[PDB]
């Protein structure tokens, strides 16, 4: 009763127009509709070395080494410039406003529920239950700030990535805003556009009744405030069913954040190549230096280890020349983050969709490993 | 009196190729393995066939207590070329490489010139339940890569039925520098008081699934379906929803032509061959081949040879090279002389009449 | 090429006495030759594997000795199933497969 | 060319010394009696001297080395007559055990090609851009 | 056993750190390996028992000086190493490093990004002016 | 009882194909080698090609090698032989050997099938 | 530009025209242009989102009404022309 | 050197016989070709970096400088009023 068939597209629906000299179609309703957006805003950090990685504590492949020129200092800039460029992306992302704000004591914004997105007490990281679910749904395979030294031999069982990664000298470093810090940069943007409007992402914060920043942002997209002010309870339960079932959206889908498994995954990957790269011979005697210095002569084994070099450094050039690209098209989002945050979360944008589907109203960020999450 | 019946092999005959801890781990290894299903010839025993032996054999048996003791291994199973012996009594094995005469049943009548005496352990463990029910079926993998003898065993009173199909892994016994040369096989059968399963290895690649303690759950063969390959190409046991590129194909030529416009080229092969008047030694005619295809067939039929020796070159190798210029020296000689002309040699005609340099490179020809 | 040569060419002998037969080689192949049993308008029969070892269900009256290049081939009671053609073939060279002239053997 | 400085070791050796001789090589003459640098960059010189040191009744003037404690550094000499030591036996002298380091090198006028008494001088040159104390025959132009 | 040790167990040649582990080896089974083809396991000839294999301590240093014209004062960072490993280490006298910074007590600090040596700690924000790494930050400062 | 019975000859013109097959029963196929063996009237036997038991190994005789081409099919238990290109001296009776073990891979022709003749002329 | 012409390159085949020494010396050199492949494949598939993303901007495709008097508008170079069979109007008629 | 006996062609030349100086010239090359492709690829890289800052100025220039923009912290800090254009060595500056 299963198989597999073959179909050309649909491109849609079939739908036609009713278009006539006079005739006008007027809305006499409406609905609140909260979607998500997911983009990536920096990636890990790693910091190779060279010598090591390419001659195993031998002087002799040193000395070999040193006649190749300044093949070792031009590949310790590209990853520290890489380094920095994500620390300012993260910090251009985040960091956009300069004083932090903290939400009322009391909770009652008109009939708004605005728990969901707002910090839990309870919890010891402080952060959102939706922060809380973006956290548990993404996998790190290498966190970097867990100083993992010391447990390679508490491992017991076999080895994993990173103690691997660490026995062939190429290491990761923690980004400098760890993710604690980030989420109370998040929740004071919160506050502040919750509570004071659009006005603290200008000048000075003014406090503003929700009520009456709901009417004004009506009145933006070219509807008149009665229309809020008559219907503040329908709008309400709107707005609390949408903020209540993206939970439950984000919970049962299987994978809704594929683009920051997808970086996670390709930089562990493009490690996990590079150190497999370690055991080839590359039409050598042998891959191992220790061998191939105990079974031949010193005259004639320089021909054997002058190719083990120029394999291991062409490898490490094509990880370097991939993770420049990477790093490219990581900036790129980064800078597209931080422009939909200046304007969906600090006013309104007339454009045209933008900050989601349809006219938009407001923008709330939300903290994710390695990457940021609008609720439009 | 035995069968030759046919059966399936299923998911079986998978070992430990090396002796390194995996945990977790989904390595893929190149190794003679015996593939997926496929046909395994099942005899029976009530005169035992010599079956080949190429590339290793796979052997499964499953009896009561006992009924069969070893192997005999080796080419042409007699006095000339070295053999193997590895019976088991019910004690100790019996392993050594001999040159026993031949036996037609105390199993051997020769052991002149032979050593590598070997004994350990039996190999058949049997145990039972207080019942008779619990069939002992035994699996061996034997190969000769490189000499070094490896046996690989797994003993288990599996359900009974027959070859099963449960998966179940090989841990390695003995392995001994034999290491002579193998071709046959055959089995021996019991003195005085539903077996013989046999499939054969062959080249391939699998993929293992390894344990958290180090054995080997499961395994996928690599060239069985349109599938297997799938969950190799990106290696893991589970393949999402979509679409994977995992190789390429390619078709296979049929016939070769070999069309050329004319391929003669007339050497004066024969007008050397066919001469009546060939020069004695001290005068020997020297005859330039140039510009002409050399085809030793018409070489080959015009003279009956007895010495066509060749230095530089190889006899059955001249039809595959191509020379610049071609020295045919023709003079009739005594029989003795004919032996006489080589390089390096003497006499009164290596000395005066014509002396071969020690670098000769090309071939003599002598005819009655 | 391993070119093997039957130094009868026919032999004629009437039934009870013994004949000989004899196989040459061009260079050395140990002990490793067969002899074969070929009559007119059937199939080969394997006779002697090994130069010296007789193959399965036949008559002892076949028999063969012989190492190196010269090998001989000898019956010792003829009777009325063995007058037919007799090849000699090497396999100590693996890559290719020679095979001899053949001798015929014949009623006086 | 130009070079610096110019080192010319003179030594007769055997036959199959010659193939020997060379940088980076293995034998008793290579490891123990005279080793060459790996960066060797210099010429070295063999021609047949029968003449010259050989004699009737034989004369087994020259001397080489088979016994040293260990390798012998490149352009680093080791002129010295200790018996090699076997084992843990201090002997000093000649017989058991407590070889002397250098045997003969005798020659005779009747050997074989591989045991004649061929002369060998190497030349050795540090040649880089650098200034020179041996040149060779070129006339100096006027600078323009 | 427990210091850095150069091995040659069977041809195995390299160094490490062996301790006791809680391996589940088949009797067959005589070596360890991982993911990558490292070897991280062997089985001890005698008494049968399975000794992992750590490899040694390795890192970067960096000296965050302020301005050269202002002071001459630096301090080190050696990174991704726990600051009591380095400690003994420079008491030890068996680092690469041949360049030793002063160690007074007062200037210790274990950092979520390495171990910074040379510079003291206090419970004070002020606005970062050098970017050290998870979460801290340096400066020059009258006392 | 081991049963060699070959099919598929007759006659041809020259520079044509012909296939060749032959059927066994009787004895465990799929763990042998066979051969194909040829005889001209008036000459002697002559070795054509050779399968080994799974089919990656083959050989041919330098006179049909590039022309004739041999491939078998265990689950039906027949040996192929492919002929292209047939010339005046392709004329003989060919038979098909089973192979048992000896010294080498295969060096005894055990069993002989009746054979077919195959005939080219104008 | 919206998409630029999808590429497959293959390694053996470029390299080592079927030739078998030439393919078991080329895996010598370890999983080199395995990158290279997944490259290609990146390559495509982010040319196949460019058009997706630029074009199919609406869900539901709408059609033009049967009478065309627009107001005086004259749009007849613009819609589609139904008399060409790919129903391309003449402005991308010139443009192909 | 790159691995040679000398890095000057002019000295590789004299001091060697011309069948054995061809395998001392042929690592120069190379090395001197991998340089110069490393120095293309970093061009390349910066070449790309530098054309997207000059489109972002070149939208900047455009939407602030030749009338208002509504776009918040855009045109600088604040409600955007002008903004006023200056040359400098290889680049701009704006007045916002
Ligand atoms: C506009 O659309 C709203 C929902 O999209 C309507 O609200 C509904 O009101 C009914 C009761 O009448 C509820 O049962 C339901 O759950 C929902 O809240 C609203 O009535 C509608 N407005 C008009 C004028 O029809
Ligand atoms: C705002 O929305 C919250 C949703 O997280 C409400 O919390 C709920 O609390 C009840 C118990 O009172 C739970 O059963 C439920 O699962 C949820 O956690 C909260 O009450 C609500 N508050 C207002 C004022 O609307
Ligand atoms: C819209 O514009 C069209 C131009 O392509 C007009 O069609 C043209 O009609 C003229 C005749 O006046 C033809 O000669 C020409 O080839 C073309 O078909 C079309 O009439 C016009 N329609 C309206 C409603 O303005
Ligand atoms: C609109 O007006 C025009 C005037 O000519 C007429 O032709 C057309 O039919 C009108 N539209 C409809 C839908 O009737
Ligand atoms: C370094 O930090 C502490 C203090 O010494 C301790 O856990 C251990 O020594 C090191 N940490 C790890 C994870 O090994
Ligand atoms: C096994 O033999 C049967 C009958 O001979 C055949 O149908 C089947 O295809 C064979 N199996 C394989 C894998 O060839
Ligand atoms: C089995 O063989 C071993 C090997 O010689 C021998 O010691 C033992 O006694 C034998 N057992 C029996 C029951 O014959
Ligand atoms: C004994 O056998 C060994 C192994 O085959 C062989 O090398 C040796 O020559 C043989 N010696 C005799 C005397 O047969
Ligand atoms: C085994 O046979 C091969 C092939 O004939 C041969 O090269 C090899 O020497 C043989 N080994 C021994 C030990 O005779
Ligand atoms: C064992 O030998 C005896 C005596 O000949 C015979 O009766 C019995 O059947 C034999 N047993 C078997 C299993 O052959
Ligand atoms: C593996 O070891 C664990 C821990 O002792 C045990 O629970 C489990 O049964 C073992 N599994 C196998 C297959 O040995
Ligand atoms: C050469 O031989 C070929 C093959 O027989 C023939 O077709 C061709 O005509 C010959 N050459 C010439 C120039 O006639
Ligand atoms: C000479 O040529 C003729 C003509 O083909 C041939 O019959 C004869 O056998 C040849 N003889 C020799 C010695 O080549
Ligand atoms: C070579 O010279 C001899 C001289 O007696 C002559 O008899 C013979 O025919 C010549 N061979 C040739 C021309 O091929
Ligand atoms: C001093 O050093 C030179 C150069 O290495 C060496 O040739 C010489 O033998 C040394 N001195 C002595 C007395 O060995
Ligand atoms: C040294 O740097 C400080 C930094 O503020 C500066 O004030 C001082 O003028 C500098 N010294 C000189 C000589 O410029
Ligand atoms: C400095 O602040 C920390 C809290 O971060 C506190 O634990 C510590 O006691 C303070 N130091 C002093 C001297 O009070």
């Amino acid at each position: 009763s299963q198989s597999i068939i073959a179909y050309t597209m649909s491109l849609g629906a079939e739908n036609s127009v009713a278009y006539s000299n006079n005739s006008i179609a007027i809305p006499t309703n409406f609905t609140i509709s909260v979607t998500t957006e997911i983009l990536p805003v920096s990636m890990t950090k790693t910091s190779v070395d060279c010598t090591m990685y390419i001659c195993g504590d031998s002087t002799e492949c040193s000395n070999l080494l040193l006649q190749y020129g300044s093949f070792c200092t031009q590949l310790k800039r590209a990853l520290t410039g890489i380094a920095v460029e994500q620390d300012k992306n993260t910090q251009e992302v985040f960091a956009q406003v300069k004083q932090i704000y903290k939400t009322p004591p009391i909770k009652y914004f008109g009939g708004f529920n605005f728990s969901q997105i707002l910090p839990d007490p309870s919890k010891p990281s402080k952060r959102s239950p939706i922060e809380d679910l973006l956290f548990n749904k993404v996998t790190l395979a290498d966190a970097g700030f867990i100083k993992q030294y010391g447990d390679c031999l508490g491992d017991i069982a076999a080895r994993d990535l990173i103690c691997a990664q660490k026995f062939n000298g190429l290491t990761v470093l923690p980004p400098l805003l760890t993710d604690e810090m980030i989420a109370q940069y998040t929740s004071a943007l919160l506050a502040g556009t919750i509570t004071s409007g659009w006005t603290f992402g200008a000048g000075p914060a003014l406090q503003i009744p929700f009520p009456m920043q709901m009417a004004y942002r009506f009145n933006g997209i070219g509807v008149t405030q009665n229309v809020l002010y008559e219907n503040q309870k329908l709008i309400a339960n709107q707005f609390n069913s949408a903020i209540g079932k993206i939970q439950d959206s984000l919970f049962s889908t299987p994978s809704a954040l594929g683009k920051l498994q997808d970086v996670v995954n390709h930089n562990a990957q493009a490690l996990n190549t590079l150190v497999k790269q370690l055991s080839s011979k590359f039409g050598a005697i042998s891959s191992v230096l220790n061998d191939i210095l105990s079974r031949l002569d010193p005259p004639e084994a320089e021909v054997q280890i002058d190719r083990l070099i120029t394999g291991r450094l062409q490898s490490l050039q094509t990880y370097v020349t991939q993770q420049l690209i990477r790093a490219a098209e990581i900036r790129a989002s980064a800078n597209l983050a931080a422009t939909k945050m200046s304007e969906c979360v600090l006013g309104q944008s007339k454009r045209v969709d933008f900050c989601g589907k349809g006219y938009h109203l407001m923008s709330f960020p939300q903290s994710a490993p390695h990457g940021v999450v609008f609720l439009h | 009196t035995t069968t030759q019946s046919y059966t399936n092999s299923f998911t079986r005959g998978v070992y430990y190729p090396d002796k390194v801890f995996r945990s977790s781990v989904l390595h893929l290894t190149q190794d003679l393995f015996l593939p997926f299903f496929s046909n395994v010839t099942w005899f029976h025993a009530i005169d035992n066939p010599v079956l080949p032996f190429n590339d290793g054999v796979y052997f499964a048996s499953t009896e009561k207590s006992n009924i069969i003791r070893g192997w005999i291994f080796g080419t042409t199973l007699d006095s000339k070329t070295q053999s193997l012996l590895i019976v088991n009594n019910a004690t100790n094995v019996f392993i050594k490489v001999c040159e026993f005469q031949f036996c037609n049943d105390g199993v051997y009548s020769s052991a002149n010139n032979c050593t590598f005496e070997y004994v350990s352990q039996p190999f058949l463990m049997d145990l039972e339940g207080k019942q008779g029910n619990f069939k002992n079926l035994r699996e061996f993998v034997f190969k000769n890569i490189d000499g070094y003898f490896k046996i690989y065993s797994k003993h288990t009173p599996i359900i009974g039925r027959d070859f099963p199909q449960g998966f179940s892994a090989l841990e390695p016994l003995v392995d001994l520098p034999i290491g002579i040369n193998i071709t046959r096989f055959q089995t021996l059968l019991a003195l005085n008081r539903a077996d013989y399963y046999v499939g054969y290895l062959q080249p391939r690649t699998f993929l293992l699934k390894y344990n958290e303690n180090g054995t080997i759950t499961d395994a996928v063969d690599c060239a069985l379906d349109p599938l297997s390959e799938t969950k190799c190409t990106l290696k893991s046991f589970t393949v999402e929803k979509g679409i994977y590129q995992t190789s390429n194909f390619r078709v296979q030529p049929t016939e070769s032509i070999v069309r050329f416009p004319n391929v003669t080229n007339l050497c004066p092969f024969h007008e050397v061959f066919n001469a009546t008047r060939f020069a004695s030694v001290y005068a020997w005619n020297r005859t330039r081949i140039s510009n002409c295809v050399a085809d030793y067939s018409v070489l080959y039929n015009f003279a009956p040879f007895f010495a066509f020796k060749c230095y530089g070159v190889s006899p059955t190798k001249l039809n595959d090279l191509c020379f610049t210029n071609v020295y045919a020296d023709s003079f009739v000689i005594k029989g003795n002389e004919v032996s006489q002309i080589a390089p390096g040699q003497t006499g009164n005609i290596a000395d005066y009449n014509y002396k071969l340099p020690d670098d000769f490179t090309g071939c003599v020809i002598a005819w009655n | 090429e391993i070119v093997m040569t039957q130094s009868p060419a026919t032999l004629s002998v009437s039934p009870g006495e013994r004949a000989t037969l004899s196989c040459r080689a061009s260079q050395s192949i140990s002990s490793n030759l067969a002899w074969y049993h070929q009559k007119p308008g059937q199939a080969p029969r394997l006779l002697i594997y090994g130069a010296s070892t007789r193959a399965t269900g036949i008559p002892a009256r076949f028999s063969g000795s012989g190492s190196g290049t010269e090998f001989t081939l000898t019956i010792s009671s003829l009777q009325s199933e063995d007058f037919a053609v007799y090849y000699c073939q090497q396999y100590n060279n693996w890559p290719p497969l020679t095979f001899g002239g053949g001798t015929k053997v014949e009623i006086k | 060319l130009c070079f610096t400085n110019v080192y010319a070791d003179s030594f007769v050796i055997k036959g199959n010394e010659v193939s020997q001789i060379a940088p980076g090589q293995t034998g008793n003459i290579a490891d123990y009696n005279y080793k060459l640098p790996d960066d060797f960059t210099g010429c070295v010189i063999a021609w047949n001297s029968n003449k010259l040191d050989s004699k009737h009744s034989g004369n087994y003037d020259y001397w080489y080395r088979l016994f040293r404690k260990s390798k012998l550094k490149p352009f680093e000499r080791d002129i010295s007559t200790e018996i090699y030591q076997a084992g843990n036996k201090p002997c000093k002298g000649k017989g058991p055990n407590c070889y002397f380091p250098l045997q003969s090198y005798g020659f005779r006028p009747t050997y074989g090609v591989g045991h004649q008494p061929y002369r060998v001088v190497v030349l050795s040159f540090e040649l880089l851009h650098a200034p020179a104390t041996v040149c060779g025959p070129k006339k100096s132009t006027n600078l323009v | 056993k427990n210091k850095c040790v150069n091995f040659n167990f069977n041809g195995l040649t390299g160094t490490g750190v062996l301790t006791k582990s809680n391996k589940k080896f088949l009797p067959f089974q005589q070596f360890g390996r991982d993911i990558v083809d490292t070897t991280d396991a062997v089985r001890d000839p005698q008494t049968l028992e399975i000794l992992d294999i750590t490899p040694c301590s390795f890192g970067g240093v960096s000296v965050i000086t302020p301005g050269t014209n202002t002071s001459n004062q630096v301090a080190v960072l050696y990174q991704g190493v726990n600051c009591t490993e380095v400690s003994v280490a420079i008491h030890a006298d068996q680092l690469t490093p041949t360049w030793r910074v002063y160690s007074t007590g007062s200037n210790v600090f274990q950092t979520r990004a390495g171990c910074l040596i040379g510079a003291e700690y206090v419970n004070n924000s002020y606005e970062c002016d050098i970017p050290i790494g998870a979460g801290i930050c340096a400066s020059y400062q009258t006392q | 009882q081991v049963q060699l019975v070959e099919s598929g000859g007759g006659v041809v013109q020259p520079g044509r194909s012909l296939r060749l097959s032959c059927a066994a029963s009787g004895f465990p196929f799929i763990i042998y080698g066979m051969h194909w063996v040829r005889q001209a009237p008036g000459k002697g036997l002559e070795w054509v090609a050779v399968i080994s038991f799974d089919g990656r190994n083959t050989y041919y005789a330098d006179s049909v090698k590039g022309r004739f081409t041999i491939s078998r099919d265990n689950s039906k238990n027949t040996l192929y032989l492919q002929m292209n290109s047939l010339r005046a001296e392709d004329t003989a009776v060919y038979y098909c050997a089973k192979a048992e073990p000896y010294i080498s891979s295969f060096d005894l022709f055990d069993y002989w099938g009746q054979g077919t003749l195959v005939t080219v002329s104008s």
